[PDB]
């Protein structure tokens, strides 16, 4: 919880059973630093059915953004004020079943310049 | 919660360097139960466990492998 | 009763009650005369004070009937029944509903509300009547039960002066050591409470104050006064003002108790004969 | 003027309409009983309790006996018409999964429970239903048939009362006396259902329901409230290793996690109190309870 | 007025018509609930 950018979380069983449909579930395995219980996908799981309910109840909805079938599966965290209103919060990208948080174009550069100098 | 890839032993190690003198000796050959990895892997066992343990046996003790196969 | 409900049904002062009883007597008299069964002011019509005396003697008989109930009865249930009976005749007349039917019914409804879960054999066993006559009365009891709630304005809860008594005695065991082991105080207070219950005290005074006054009368009779306890209640709002109101209420209660007396049976039988003849008179309702 | 026939009831029949007087909408009750005996017991105990208790209990989260009449054998009770009921609402397939709305429903129910406990009169039988939602959505409690007063004098306290699915653990044993415990554990099972979306513990009949409650919360510890087996009727239940609240409802915000752990606590003494629960910091948090203007409505 | 918890002489006295009893105590209803109901009700009113 010190720095979310500097944490990586994984799990071998889910690795072979990974598909475009299951990426959200892998992020949802719980005990995963990046995702949170507060997210509504979790509330949907606690209730029943996942359909256009993310457009009805609008809020924290982790949604897959771009997907390459074998490994690459990018997830985006949105905060909706209303239907047809989306606010992007952050992006977590999964490479080879390893989840990282997408570095800001500027936090990365600041750290980089600091180490070199 | 969030455990890391496993760390090196920290419990021991400090004793093994010691002052290069009075070191801990090799641990004795525990001829019983151990816990490598996650499996118990206890000692004193056979190579091919009899099929009688876990399943029915449809073959008599004559067992002329070539004929029964 | 900070629980409201009886806040509406707490008649404030002696005259209003007198007036209401008088008015219902007039009401029945008038309906009957208008129906025109009889010419106005015949001999049969009763007088309100006479009706009240008959009601009180018959109610003392009803209290004995509650006491002789074969299953053990909580004091709460007896009280609930008496109160219900007094409040019923504040709206109607003795003749319109014979007192015997009203007494028995108040009792059964009371038991049902207070959760005594009475057994049906126990209730029938207590009544000293022929099973057939008891069943005839039971048929009337059903219709008069619904009739009671209709004229009771559906206000059923009744505050019973007991709970406060236990409570004040616990306060006694704790806040004031001036008096000690107040149990002689307990029995005398009970004696004052039955006499208080026979009066219109339930209707006028607050029940907690009624219990406090019973305790005070017991103390004065035996040798203790609670100025200090009254003083802890003075440790409160109204500063000096609370005490004068408490003293006035206590004095009025003592006066009613000293004046109240059981009606003589010789007078009561004359009245009984008259009322019996009265209900034997032709009412008949409607087609 | 009877204008609608919503239908019959457990010991009553209901019609929805405007009365002899004002045009305002209200629900009208007609008394229902088995009067066949020539020795009927007059009116039923449930009816008697319900009418006076509703009349006395006047609160923005309690329904109330308003008008009441009875010229014929009929006894008429007047209660305000409500929109529907939380139970069918969450029973239906997820129409609107609404997180903070569940918290608002819980707040209205808890305020109603606090008022009833303060008035010194236990609501003997909250069941999943028997809770009604109005058009505004302020939810006020309703069925009051089985309720009773709870006081210092010792009296035959009724036993084996709440619907089996929602049953207090002390009542499940066979306890002769009781306290706010029954109502608290039951709100607790209703919250359980709102979060889990299906009923928490299923009992076909008394013993099975007790076994399922024990399986859900584990065997009660000896320290808990020893005498748990010393109450009149107890049977050692299975020695379950036990599951954390995290196990049965997998997740939510931990404040909710705490209210649950608390209503559940086994010692009837520690079952959390109404004031205590409102004072829980979970209600005063960043998630805001719905005003009810945006409260979810189905058909 | 009267406080919810007693921790006073009334709790120390711990005495009712039958005081308190152990087996039913599992039932809950610690006399505490008991004196509270009793006093509150008695104090209710006193001044119309």
């Amino acid at each position: 919880r010190d720095n979310l950018l500097g944490i990586s979380w994984v799990d071998s069983s889910w690795i072979p059973i990974l598909n475009s449909g299951s990426v959200l579930d892998y992020f949802s395995e719980r005990s995963n630093p990046f995702y949170d219980r507060t997210c509504n996908n979790e509330v949907v799981k606690m209730q029943r059915l996942t359909l256009e309910h993310l457009n009805q109840m609008v809020g924290i909805e982790y949604i897959l953004l771009h997907a390459q079938e074998p490994i690459l599966f990018i997830i985006r965290k949105q905060q909706r004020q209303s239907p047809a209103q989306v606010i992007p919060l952050a992006d977590y990208y999964i490479i080879a079943g390893v989840i990282y948080q997408a570095p800001d174009l500027g936090s990365v550069i600041n750290s980089r310049v600091l180490t070199a100098v | 919660l969030l455990p890391p890839p496993m760390q090196y032993i920290k419990e021991y190690t400090d004793e093994n360097i010691q002052e290069g003198l009075a070191p801990k000796p090799p641990p004795p050959i525990k001829d019983s139960y151990m816990m490598f990895g996650n499996q118990f892997q206890c000692d004193d066992l056979i190579i091919r466990p009899l099929e009688s343990q876990g399943i029915e046996r449809l073959h008599p003790m004559q067992f002329d492998h070539k004929k029964e196969l | 009763h900070n629980s409201s409900q009886k806040r509406h049904w707490t008649f404030s002062s002696e005259e209003q009650l007198a007036r209401l009883r008088a008015d219902a007597n007039r009401k029945f008299r008038c309906k009957a005369v208008a129906n025109g069964k009889v010419l106005p002011n015949d001999p049969v019509f009763l007088e309100p004070h006479e009706e009240m005396t008959l009601c009180k003697y018959y109610e003392k008989r009803l209290l004995e009937f509650c006491s002789v109930f074969k299953p053990a009865m909580p004091r709460s249930v007896v009280g609930t029944a008496c109160m219900y009976f007094k409040r019923f005749y504040l709206n109607n007349s003795v003749m319109e509903y014979h007192p015997r039917i009203i007494m028995l019914t108040c009792a059964f409804l009371a038991c049902k509300v207070d959760e005594f879960n009475v057994s049906s054999p126990q209730f029938v066993g207590n009544l000293r009547e022929s099973p057939l006559g008891q069943e005839k009365a039971l048929e009337q009891i059903l219709e008069y039960e619904l009739l009671l709630i209709q004229q009771l304005n559906f206000h059923l809860i009744v505050h019973n002066p007991y709970r406060p008594f236990e409570g004040f005695l616990i306060d006694l065991k704790t806040r004031y050591p001036i008096l000690e082991n107040p149990e002689i105080l307990r029995k005398t207070a009970d004696d004052f409470l039955n006499r208080i219950a026979l009066t219109d005290a339930y209707l006028l005074y607050t029940p907690s104050q009624i219990a406090l006054t019973a305790i005070l009368s017991s103390a004065s009779r035996a040798g203790i006064t609670m100025e200090s306890y009254l003083s802890e209640s003075l440790m409160l709002k109204e500063n000096r003002t609370c005490l004068s109101q408490l003293l006035d209420i206590m004095k009025s209660m003592r006066n009613l108790v000293k004046k109240y007396e059981p009606p003589r049976s010789e007078e009561v039988a004359v009245l009984k004969q008259k009322l019996e003849r009265c209900h034997s008179a032709e009412l008949a309702l409607n087609v | 003027e009877k204008l609608d026939f919503l239908g019959e009831g457990q010991f009553a029949t209901v019609y929805k309409a405007r009365d002899k007087n004002t045009n305002q909408i209200v629900a009208i009750k007609k008394i229902k009983l088995g009067h066949r005996s020539e020795a009927k017991d007059g009116i039923n105990r449930t009816a008697l309790r319900e009418i006076k208790l509703l009349q006395e209990l006047s609160h923005p989260n309690i329904i109330g006996l308003l008008d009441a009449f009875g010229h014929k054998s009929n006894i008429s009770l007047v209660f305000d018409f409500m929109e529907t009921d939380l139970e069918v609402i969450i029973k239906d397939n997820s129409l609107v999964l609404t997180p903070s709305h569940i918290k608002a429903y819980m707040l209205m129910t808890l305020q109603g429970l606090e008022y009833l406990h303060q008035h010194w009169i236990l609501h003997r039988d909250l069941k999943p239903n028997n809770l009604l939602l109005d058009e505004n959505g302020v939810l006020k409690l309703a069925d009051f048939g089985l309720a009773k007063s709870f006081g210092s004098p010792n009296r035959a306290y009724t036993h084996q009362v709440v619907t089996r699915w929602y049953r207090a653990p002390e009542l499940l044993f066979g306890a002769r006396m009781y306290g706010v415990g029954v109502d608290m554990w039951a709100v607790g099972c209703i919250l359980a259902e709102l979060l889990l979306r299906v009923p928490f513990l299923p009992g076909d009949s008394d013993l099975d329901q007790l076994t399922r409650i024990f399986e859900t919360l584990g065997t009660p510890t000896e320290e808990q409230w020893p005498d748990m087996c010393s109450l009149p009727d107890y049977v050692t239940f299975k020695s379950f290793p036990g599951i954390p609240l995290h196990h049965i409802f997998s997740a939510a915000g931990d404040d909710l996690l705490d209210l649950i752990q608390g209503l559940f606590l086994f010692n009837p003494c520690a079952r959390i109190t109404a004031t205590q629960a409102l004072k829980m910091k979970y209600f005063s948090n960043r998630p805001g309870p719905t005003p009810g203007c945006q409260l979810p409505r189905p058909n | 007025h009267v406080p919810e918890l007693e921790m006073l002489g009334r709790l120390g006295y711990l005495n009712h018509v039958r005081a308190a009893s152990p087996q039913d105590l599992a039932g809950g209803y610690t006399s505490s609930l008991a004196c509270h109901r009793a006093l509150q009700d008695a104090f209710s009113g006193l001044f119309w």
